[PDB]
């Protein structure tokens, strides 16, 4: 199937910066369209997205740069392609960019071009992208419906609180499909805006559409949520379990983490373990991202050791979607999931890869959001085109988040039989 | 095409 | 263009809450898909959509029964139906819930089903859907990008603050295209945040993806804003003008208006608002008094409506037997065009052209509840309504429609010009 044309553009996110849109035209008059998420510019270890830094539009986070090398020597190099050939294509911008973290043309350029292209394969095929990525990943007809962690508290660098931990989230494993996870997801958003309210707290919503109110300790943050839970008339631990992401990054110093939110005590990394240990008997909490800082592999050996068979350690800032750190990190028995930012990698084929192998080492793959988004939902389809299992696309609110949701909705529907929604299962240590 | 089945997000089901 | 197919399903609003979304399939294959946004389930005045009230799910708020109305009533009805026809489709639909409020199948059913046949027909045609709505507007080729009036900062009954005004907008007239207005409006924005930083206020957002930070009168709140514009380096009153909604319902009691951060009759309410027009480039006012206050709505419109928009948002709820009634009786001078609130694209295109014919202004408006959709972006290029009112510059909810409004600006160049101050009422 024939590129014909290739255009970029600049759009804005759910924060109001911009972003890259790619459309992929082919013979025959099939269209994929696709958006980058927000990403880093800067930085030795991931992807990044090209900035313009032009300091009169937009206070410098233009995309002008990234949207030309779309439009320019990208749409030039791809015209007369096979769509089809996914890492054909991939393979085309990644040597054209000719740089590791493609910085020159930058992984948002690249991504929104590798997603609108595969969106468009498959409409060439005939076939929704959820079964075009199937076939590319080589398992045909292979699909699940992930097990949501929907953010719901808001801590750490991401409110003005004094909770220390960056997020909390629900995830609804008790539910027997994604539509019905996403309903309980809804409700207990709901009853949590009013005991919040009743509190007298802030109920307005932060960047994942979640809460960020003046909660006074970690320990409060998972209370309000069981009382929302409760509200809701679910039970917690069968219902709904809960996930956490820690940023621990962001209280490391002097090779210690403290915590200002817990009287600024400064813990060992095996003392920080065990402190979250403890938060895992008090409270049905089965997945904990970045427990440690990411330089601290020392210390997330020892989490694994002491956590690791019965809670899922996800690593975010530990790997960066990156498989040659993930590939070192499985051979020295660091966490045992990894969190998929497509933006990180910046293209569909290495983002295969990169949930190849951490299922082929028997870790988990959660397919995530950024904190800008935009109503694309091409990571609903990811996580069901690879069978991934689980999704972190934020709270039930701002359509950034709940056009994924939708999305998952319209996939259910779609496939139905052939989609199973498999639960706590899912979950790395849940049986 | 129409942002709705450019984006994937609807799907034609008839030849 | 024959419909072969109609689907509805329920899925989720920007707020957490069901909504109806419908697609419509055409034989040889072209489809098109919308949703409702938010509206009333309740009243006596507008189209009323369905909820289930159901406690045990959604907190009462599924909307199976309306989405069922697609599925079943509805659909069998219109399939076989030409797609092109769309005052055929609608009139099919309203006839058959058989109601003057759209209660028996819901204005959410019967709305999202009307959306998406058009989009459906208009690909079917090989367009867009703006310019199928140009078509079906009967004013072919005929197209303008609006100017935006964009939420930022909110206070009174969609806040906690001491506020009583209910929302302040931002409205980027300087700018030369839609594009140039977005990035306006992103960049006062950003220095909104910076500002309200700075004096230790929060700076989550609300439903519309605006602020809602701890101000102590209305006051203090166009403060800040003059302050956002200047700090992004735009000047007030030139580049960027202020829209307000008083929501003066709220404060409604007795046939008098008590602010509570500032006890007015309905001429002294007049003259309040009057004042702070003067102070500040204030040329929008929505809902300045009471719906049921006629006389004084006669008055302010005396007073005001050669200098200043005074748009009917609660006054008129896309009604229009009520606009008609207005009309004559010199009641305000520009219309919030709410699409659910009347329930259907033709009715829809009835209520812009009514507001036209009048010398009234129709600003296409959001719900507080949305989705990504963004049919009001190409709804108010169709009708070259002028305005739009579709939020802050956050929330995909929202942007969704202003990233709409640069795909069809790319598209149209010159043939959909951007013409600032002048959509404005008064202006
Ligand atoms: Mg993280
Ligand atoms: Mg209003």
């Amino acid at each position: 199937s024939k590129i014909v044309k290739i255009i970029g553009r600049e759009i804005i996110d759910s924060r109001g910066n911009p972003t890259v849109e790619a459309e992929v035209h082919l013979e025959g008059g099939f269209v994929g369209m696709a958006a980058a998420p927000s990403g880093a510019s800067t930085g030795s270890r991931e992807a990044l997205e090209l900035r313009d830094g032009d300091k009169s539009r937009f206070l410098g986070k233009g995309v002008t740069k990234a949207v030309a090398a779309v439009n320019g020597p990208i749409a030039q190099a791809l015209i007369g392609k096979d769509a089809k050939d996914q890492a054909g294509i991939d393979k085309i911008m990644i040597d054209l960019d000719g740089t590791e973290n493609k910085s020159k043309f930058g992984a948002n350029a690249i991504l929104a071009v590798s997603l609108a292209n595969a969106k468009a394969a498959a409409a060439a095929k005939g076939m929704p992208l959820y079964e075009h990525i199937a076939e590319l990943n080589g398992t045909p007809g292979k699909y699940s419906m992930p097990v949501p962690m929907m953010n719901i508290i808001n801590g750490g660098e991401h409110a003005d609180n004094n909770v220390d931990i960056q997020e909390f989230m629900i995830q609804p494993v008790g539910a027997k499909t994604v539509k019905e996870a996403i309903r309980m997801g809804s409700e207990v958003f709901h009853h949590l805006a009013k005991v919040l309210k009743a509190k007298g707290m802030n109920t307005a919503v932060g960047d994942e559409g979640g809460y960020a109110p003046n909660l006074g300790s970690n320990a409060e943050a998972l209370a309000v949520i069981a009382e929302a839970v409760k509200a809701a008339g679910y039970e917690l631990g069968k219902d709904i379990t809960l996930a956490m992401d820690c940023a621990a990054s962001e209280f490391y110093k002097d090779g210690k983490y403290v915590l200002a939110g817990e009287g600024n005590k400064a813990f060992t990394s095996e003392e920080f373990t065990h402190f979250l240990e403890e938060l895992t008997k008090q409270y049905p909490i089965v997945s904990i991202e970045d427990g440690l800082d990411e330089s601290d592999w020392d210390g997330f050996a020892y989490q694994t050791k002491v956590l690791g068979d019965k809670i899922q350690l996800v690593g975010d800032d530990l790997f960066v979607t990156n498989t040659k750190i993930l590939k070192e990190g499985i051979e020295k028995g660091i966490a045992n999931s990894i969190l998929i930012k497509f933006n990180q990698i910046g293209s569909l084929t290495e983002t295969l890869a990169a949930i190849k192998m951490a299922k082929d080492a028997g870790y988990t793959a959660v397919i995530s959001h950024r904190s800008g988004e935009t109503e694309d939902a091409t990571i609903a389809d990811l996580a069901v085109g690879t069978a991934a299992g689980q999704i972190k696309t934020g709270s039930m609110s701002r359509s950034d988040r709940v056009a994924k949701y939708n999305q998952l909705i319209r996939i259910e529907e779609a496939l139905g039989e052939k989609a199973p929604y498999n639960g706590r299962k899912e979950i790395k240590g849940q049986a | 095409a129409s942002p709705e089945l450019a984006s994937g997000k609807v799907w034609i089901r008839y030849p």
